[PDB]
């Protein structure tokens, strides 16, 4: 999802579907990579929960 | 490719007996030595489990689902492949395909335009003394997809289907009966295989069978299905914590 | 994404929509090409007067100001509790101590105990054991499986 | 209390704490001003990403 070779164009934009597995964010709100990342209702911390 | 073969007219329906069997462990609980009590949904003992066949013969219907299904085959040739549960079974809404192909067993739940007719076929022995699959004639579009799982790719076979609480819960036993034709009374229960938590309505359900667009041959077989129902079973465990024998308290 | 996604002389591959007949709708999804209309005039060929292509491709360069650089977006999205649920957190483990009394959970079999290696077995699809009296008396590790 | 205390620009006079470590205990005050450190860096200093 993040670290894919090239991105969709916003005109064009992808969908990429998700299931059957497990959200482990350790790697990923805990990395200084992103310039912004905001939830808009619920905690970065909390979605582990 | 989609195709109707709309040559046999409906008949009417068959019946027989199924005296001790729907006994499945109800829930993941290890018990031993010990007669555990429960209600649940379960094929009532001795009763009217509707009987098909393919021969001549070549019966698919789309059944009732309600309450939960038993489902069994009595089998040679592998005939019974996979089955369509759902609630319009047109894609104006999802509905389930449980499939067993050639490479591997497959599950899928999107809006499926289905066949009129859905099943699946091969040709028979033909020119190359080998047999081999060709046709799938079960849905003609798939658009919003929800859950798809295939295997690791590669008698009588019984199962039981709940859809309860949006979970759909398999159980079943492959036991491999060497008596030639009756339905054989004698003991035992079913494991749970695997549970998809799918979340769609089901009201209907089809079973799907292995079949120059017509004229054909139908490999024979038996199959058999009871739905379950509310009662109350009394299951004996043995030391090992198997279910080895049960009462229907009603 | 400045380092990634620009290109000296502009990354042209990428595109927005420049125009439109009227403002788009939450989470629509338009691949049109067909010529836009920005007067009153029917629009016809193609070009006119007042005749658009409602797309256009953006000049990234590494050279950019900081803003008009480049930026990747990831929307995780997901609509929520209308069915079973088959997305969750993670569930970390700990190690499995023994012969200590314990308030133990296994699978969201959370309880109080003393933790002994069973002679039981189980078949397969078993997660735990219970009793006469129909309490719980055991259960299998869901890690290394005893 | 509107026609007491609202201004055209607004009363920013009257304040409510967003951020705490903890839910707070009955009839307990909390004059505390301390940056709130959402991240899992410490955040020394009056302010901080
Ligand atoms: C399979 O046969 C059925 C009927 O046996 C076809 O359904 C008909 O479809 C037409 C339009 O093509 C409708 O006007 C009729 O009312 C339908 N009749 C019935 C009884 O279904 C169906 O189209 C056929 N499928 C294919 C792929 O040919
Ligand atoms: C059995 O069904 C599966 C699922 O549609 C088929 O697997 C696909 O086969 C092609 C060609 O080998 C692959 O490119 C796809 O990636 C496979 N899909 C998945 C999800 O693995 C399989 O080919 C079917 N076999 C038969 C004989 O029908
Ligand atoms: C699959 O779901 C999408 C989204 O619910 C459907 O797209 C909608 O289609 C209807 C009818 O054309 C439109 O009124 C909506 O505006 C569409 N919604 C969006 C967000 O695209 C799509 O039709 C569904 N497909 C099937 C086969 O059920
Ligand atoms: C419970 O299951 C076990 C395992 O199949 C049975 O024990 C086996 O019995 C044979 C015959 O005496 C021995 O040769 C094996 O070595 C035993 N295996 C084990 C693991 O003990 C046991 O008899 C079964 N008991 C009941 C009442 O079903
Ligand atoms: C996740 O679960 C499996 C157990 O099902 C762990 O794999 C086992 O590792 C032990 C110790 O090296 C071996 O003795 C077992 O034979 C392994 N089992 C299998 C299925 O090969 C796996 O390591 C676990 N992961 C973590 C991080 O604990
Ligand atoms: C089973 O069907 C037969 C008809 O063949 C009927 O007479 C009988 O009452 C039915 N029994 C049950 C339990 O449904
Ligand atoms: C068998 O025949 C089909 C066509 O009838 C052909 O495509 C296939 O390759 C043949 N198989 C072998 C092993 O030659
Ligand atoms: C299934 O039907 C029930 C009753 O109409 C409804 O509450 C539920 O939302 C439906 N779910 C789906 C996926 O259609």
């Amino acid at each position: 999802v993040f670290n894919a070779t090239r991105f969709a164009s916003v005109y064009a934009w992808n969908r990429k579907r998700i299931s059957n597995c497990v959200a482990d964010y350790s790697v990923l709100y805990n990395s200084a990579s992103f310039s912004t990342f905001k939830c808009y209702g619920v905690s970065p911390t909390k979605l582990n929960d | 490719q989609c195709v109707n073969l709309t040559t046999r007219t409906q008949l009417p329906p068959a019946y027989t007996n199924s005296f001790t069997r729907g006994v499945y462990y109800p829930d993941k609980v290890f018990r031993s030595s010990v007669l555990h009590s429960t209600q649940d949904l379960f094929l009532p003992f001795f009763s009217n489990v509707t009987w098909f066949h393919a021969i001549k013969r070549f019966d698919n219907p789309v059944l009732p689902f309600n309450d939960g299904v038993y489902f069994a085959s009595t089998e040679k040739s592998n005939i019974i492949r996979g089955w369509i549960f759902g609630t319009t079974l047109d894609s104006k809404t999802q509905s389930l395909l449980i499939v067993n192909n050639a490479t591997n067993v497959v599950i899928k739940v999107c809006e499926f335009q289905f066949c009129n007719d859905p099943f699946l076929g091969v040709y028979y022995h033909k020119n190359n003394k080998s047999w081999m699959k060709s046709e799938f004639r079960v849905y003609s579009s798939a658009n919003n997809c929800t859950f798809e799982y295939v295997s690791q790719p590669f008698n009588l076979r019984e199962f039981v289907f709940k859809n309860i609480d949006g979970y759909f819960k398999i159980y079943s036993k492959h036991t491999p009966i060497n008596l030639v034709r009756d339905l054989p009374h004698g003991f035992s229960a079913l494991e749970p295989l695997v549970d998809l938590p799918i979340g769609i309505n089901i009201t209907r359900f089809q079973t799907l069978l292995a079949l120059s667009s017509s004229g054909w041959t139908a490999g024979a077989a038996a199959y058999y299905v009871g739905y379950l129902q509310p009662r109350t079973f009394l299951l004996k465990y043995n030391e090992n914590g198997t279910i080895t024998d049960a009462v229907d308290c009603a | 994404s400045n380092n990634l996604d620009s290109k000296v002389g502009g990354n042209y591959n990428y595109r927005y929509r420049l125009f439109r007949k009227s403002n788009l709708k939450p989470f629509e999804r338009d691949i049109s090409t067909e010529i836009y209309q920005a007067g009153s005039t029917p629009c016809n060929g193609v070009q006119g007067f007042n005749c658009y292509f409602p797309l256009q491709s953006y000049g990234f360069q590494p050279t950019n100001g900081v803003g008009y650089q480049p930026y990747r977006v990831v929307v995780l999205s997901f609509e929520l509790l209308h069915a079973p649920a088959t997305v969750c957190g993670p569930k970390k483990s700990t190690n499995l101590v023994k012969n200590k009394c314990v308030n133990f959970n296994f699978n969201g079999l959370t309880g109080t105990g003393v933790l002994t290696e069973s002679n039981k077995k189980f078949l397969p699809f078993q997660q735990f054991g219970r009793d006469i009296a129909d309490t719980t008396d055991a259960v299998r590790d869901p890690q290394t499986l005893e």
